[PDB]
């Protein structure tokens, strides 16, 4: 149900086992699980200027 | 010894370290120093 859009990377991100999302300085998602692998990755918006 | 205490809504500025883990917290409205 998140919606996004963006490049899905490794996040390296130690999340704690409870957690799914990673936030940094505002209300974006930083760092996502993937709901069936339970990796950890990352989100970055696509390459703008 | 068993220890019982009461929640309150209380906002906190809680410090997150660089593993994600709560390390501090300040209670928002326990005296002006805090505020």
């Amino acid at each position: 149900g998140l919606k996004g859009t963006g490049v899905l990377t490794e996040s390296n991100k130690k999340f704690l086992p409870f957690q799914q999302f990673g936030r940094d300085i505002a209300d974006t998602t930083d760092a996502v699980r993937d709901p069936q692998t339970l990796e950890i990755l990352d989100i970055t918006p696509c390459s703008f200027g | 010894a068993y220890y019982v205490g009461y929640l309150q809504p209380r906002t906190f500025l809680l410090k997150y370290n660089e593993n994600g883990t709560i390390t501090d917290a300040v209670d928002c409205a326990l005296d002006p120093l805090s505020e």
